[PDB]
């Protein structure tokens, strides 16, 4: 980003005093694991249900 | 008289094989009379029903 503007008065000839920069932000995030399980036992898929084989 | 003084027998040989028949012997019983004598079918269900008259 930038810094605020403000007065900027000087004095002829200030033999200048070199001002301080500016520097950037890190930013960072961690990773993450999302899982699902299922089981299902031998009998369920051997008998006959309606509207799944 | 009973094998000569010097002669060569399987007493003595050293690289004698082994014998094995490669078939073994099982006699229990593992018949099923009332299973061989009764009929087969397939059921698609936990319950079988049938009906009588």
């Amino acid at each position: 980003e930038l810094r605020q503007p403000g007065k900027n008065t000087r004095v002829e000839g200030e033999d200048a005093t070199i001002k301080a920069g500016s520097f950037t932000t890190m930013l960072n995030n961690f990773c993450q694991i999302s899982d699902e399980t299922l089981q299902v036992t031998g009998t369920a898929d051997k008998v006959k249900k309606a509207g799944r084989k | 008289m009973a094998t000569p003084t010097n002669a060569v027998s399987t007493v003595e040989i050293n690289g004698k094989r082994e014998d094995l028949i490669d078939i073994i012997y099982n006699i229990a019983p593992y018949d099923t009379p009332f299973m061989t004598a009764i009929g087969k079918g397939v059921a698609t269900a936990i319950t079988h029903e049938w009906q009588t008259d």
